[PDB]
RNA sequence: UGAUUAAUAGGGACGGUCGGGGGCAUCAGUAUUCAAUUGUCAGAGGUGAAAUUCUUGGAUUUAUUGAAGACUAACUACUGCGAAAGCAUUUGCCAAGGACGUUUUCAUUAAUCAAGAACGACCAUAAACUAUGCCGACUAGGGAUCGGGUGGUGUUUUUUUAAUGACCCACUCGGCACCUUACGAGAACUGGGGGGAGUAUGGUCGCAAGGCUGAAACUUAAAGGAA
């Protein structure tokens, strides 16, 4: 078990080399989301391309809340979606070749980690009940 | 670097040149013009490869004399798990080195258990003895059984008669141990518990059952 | 395990090899191997019933030369097993405080003067940890805290 | 574990190991009241709350005087009468150390709880 | 349309990657066994000695060639990977995993284990066997090593095809280990009598001695043992 995070800094202002506007950043967020990126990809392309550190700091709020205010809300939340697509990629590989028991054990682990935050997102009810995981 | 003058003297009485190249870390033996023995360069080859395999020098220049030979028994490829492998190799070395020193005495050989191989020097009867002992110790039969058989066979070789009778009626290594042959039903184990790649679903919790 | 000749030859194979087919059976073992084989056997038979304080008496050796013998002998043991472990060589296993028995041990007869282990350190190792003084009994003391059982809460309050 | 419990575990075994400063994160108001009352009675010295925006850190400088802190994991109720049987039952002697209660007037040691005549639940001890 | 952080808790994305992790396919190696073609000629195996066995229809050895099955030597380490059992030829594909980097995202989703779930009529085989150490909530370290990252500025490098290095030194995060350190209640596939080493026996339960056989109702042959 290791410790590799990003250290979110002690300052909560714009860094004052940021000469831009806080509205052009939101227009850039809705542009990238309309052209089709997940909020992690939105934030990383924003971090590296046009020097906004973090949109909660510079803009008003966090960027899934920006997409919810501009009508681009994700159908299934991003963590659950990526674990869905990973679990179905492993299930495709397993139906392909059926002696990868390491892939079967990893499928068990991915399905359990599907169930845990499907439970969390159902009891907070971001996604509705009678959500089955196919 | 300290024992090198003694290797040079021990080979120069046999007319073989030898160099120690520390900038690569090598040792070469070379037949000179005055070398009148053809097969002495192979014993010098054994000598430098023993000094590389880290036997001592006074135990190493016993290879330049005719009744002696090297051997490197290979034991890495006998068993699967590392626990069983290291326990059988420590069974070969023995409690406080007793099994190894007793085998050295009984076969008149010099044995080094090193890594996953077992080096040995000595006479040829001793080398065949130690090879079958080491391979039988890497299979399951204990080396003290072979050492008991060696003591028995030594005492039977030092009598004048009984020199053309088979000694299997003396040896205890014949034990008649083949007493496993099961009679279980194979009721399921013929073809049952068929394999699927997909696991079934999980039993959900209480609050999952209420949502 | 109950073959006496075999185990005797096994455990005396070191000093036979230090003071030498080969002769191993009594009625054939000449002087110094004979005296030390007999001394070894008598100590091993004697250790079962005799007192541990009185079976292994060490020779009265002065302090500055018994410490010197031990320091040089441990330097020999360190050189031996460090060289043999930087080569691939597999050595038989010692316990934690014991001196490894090597060729110089059997040849110099060093255990009569230095012993098999430093029994002062073995004593202060095998003693138990001194554990303070006990204070309360109202609950169990785990890393989450002091669990006070509900019977005790009713009994006190 | 809990979150007051491991702060008190750090402040216990750092002092038993014999250090003169402990850094304990995360910090909270319950820890600040607990350290506040134990420095009132003199078992730690100065202590500082470094504010990073995550949870806060504490640096406690501690001299020699403590030998056990802790919490009482079932936070039962006590009354102003039964504080006496409780301090006698879980402290080492008659007038040795204090039992820290969560009261209606804050967090206080048991002798100030009877001094200003309040009750509460138990929180932990210090002696 | 109408409240917080962003835990050196957790989850997910991303980046360069890391590994003898796994699956399928492919490529290779010399061995062993068989066969074929020569060459030559009485032995060859094997053993402590022999023997079974092969052999002038030519064994064994040598040379060329071909196939079949198994394995992946040396490099192989107190190293690497995997949940464990385990995993070593090349190359490709398929998914996966880990640490690290991050001024990315979600916002308590978390830890623990009774239950349960996954992995673990034909040719026949081993397993353990001398071993060890003081335990956990717990402090500093030290040298080495593996993976990632940051900085330093010298040598191997090199250049205007796209990158990708190796080494040295410091720092740092995380691993399999090793050598020391300081400080703590550490209690509230089943079936069992109680030490070690002996000693003694008018009890109970068994074994156990005779004494030349022949040969006893028969003082009895022949042959033998014993001297």
């Amino acid at each position: 078990k290791g410790i590799s995070s990003s250290a979110i800094p002690y300052s909560r202002n714009a860094p004052a080399w940021f000469k831009l506007s806080s509205e052009s950043v939101i227009e850039q967020i809705v542009k990238y989301a309309r052209k089709g990126l997940t909020p992690s990809q939105i934030g990383v392309l924003l971090r590296d391309a046009h020097g906004v550190t973090q949109a909660r700091v510079i803009t008003g709020n966090k960027i899934m809340r920006i997409l919810k205010s501009n009508g681009l809300a994700p159908e299934i939340p991003e963590d659950l979606y990526y674990l869905i697509k990973k679990a179905v990629s492993v299930r495709k590989h397993l139906e392909r070749n059926r002696k990868d028991k390491d892939a079967k054990f990893r499928l068990i682990l991915i399905e359990s980690r599907i169930h845990r935050l499907a439970r969390y997102y159902r009891t907070v009810a971001v996604l509705p009940p009678n959500w089955k995981y196919e | 670097k300290t024992i090198w003058n003694d290797v040079t003297r021990a080979l120069d009485k046999h007319n073989i040149a030898c160099v120690l190249d520390l900038v690569e870390g090598s040792m070469t033996v070379k037949t000179t013009r005055k070398t009148y023995d053809p097969a002495i360069i192979l014993k010098a080859r054994d000598l430098i490869k023993l000094l590389a395999r880290s036997v001592p020098f006074p135990q190493a220049v016993k290879i330049l004399q005719d009744d002696m030979a090297c051997d490197v028994i290979k034991i890495g490829n006998f068993v699967t798990n590392k626990e069983r492998f290291v326990k059988r190799r420590q069974r070969l070395v023995g409690p406080n080195g007793n099994t190894l020193k007793a085998l050295e005495l009984l076969t008149k050989c010099y044995i080094l258990v090193q890594g996953n191989t077992v080096s040995a020097m000595g006479p040829f009867k001793g080398l065949k003895e130690v090879r079958r002992v080491v391979e039988d110790c890497m299979k399951n039969i204990h080396p003290i059984y072979h050492i008991k058989e060696l003591m028995i066979k030594r005492e039977l070789a030092k009598r004048p008669e009984l020199a053309n009778e088979d000694w299997s009626r003396f040896l205890p290594m014949f034990k008649k141990r083949n007493v496993a042959r099961k009679k279980p039903k194979k009721i399921r184990n013929v073809e049952k518990k068929v394999y699927t790649p997909f696991p079934p679903a999980q039993l959900p919790r209480k609050v999952d059952l209420e949502i | 395990q109950n073959d006496l000749e075999l185990q005797q030859f096994l455990r005396e194979s070191h000093l036979l090899s230090a003071f030498n087919g080969i002769v191993y059976q009594d009625d054939q073992v000449i002087g110094k191997a004979r005296s030390r084989t007999l001394e070894m056997r008598l100590n091993r038979l004697s250790r079962v019933n005799g007192h541990q304080d009185k079976i292994n008496k060490l020779e009265k050796v002065p302090m500055h030369i018994r410490r010197g013998m031990i320091d040089k002998h441990v330097k020999r043991i360190k050189k031996y097993e460090q060289e043999a472990a930087e080569g691939g060589i597999v050595l038989s296993k010692v316990k934690k405080g014991q001196f490894r028995k090597i060729e110089s041990t059997y040849k110099k007869d060093i255990e009569r003067r230095i012993g098999g282990s430093i029994k002062a350190r073995d004593k202060e190792k095998a003693t138990k940890r001194e554990r303070g003084l006990k204070i309360s009994s109202v609950g169990r003391s785990t890393r989450n805290g002091l669990i006070v059982s509900k019977r005790d809460i009713a009994r006190i309050s | 574990s809990s979150v007051l419990a491991d702060a008190l575990n750090a402040i216990n075994n750092a002092e038993k190991t014999g250090k003169r400063q402990v850094l304990l994160r995360p910090s909270s108001k319950v820890i600040i009241k607990f350290l506040q009352v134990m420095q009132k009675h003199g078992y730690i010295g100065e202590f500082e709350y470094i504010d990073d925006h995550r949870s806060g850190k504490i640096v406690v400088q501690l001299n020699g005087r403590l030998n056990k802190c802790g919490v009482i994991s079932p936070r039962f109720n006590v009354k102003i009468g039964d504080i006496e049987k409780w301090t006698a039952n879980l402290l080492p002697a008659r007038q040795f150390g204090y039992v820290i209660l969560t009261t209606s007037a804050g967090i206080m040691d048991h002798e100030e709880a009877r001094r200003k005549h309040v009750s509460g639940k138990i929180l932990g001890f210090v002696y």
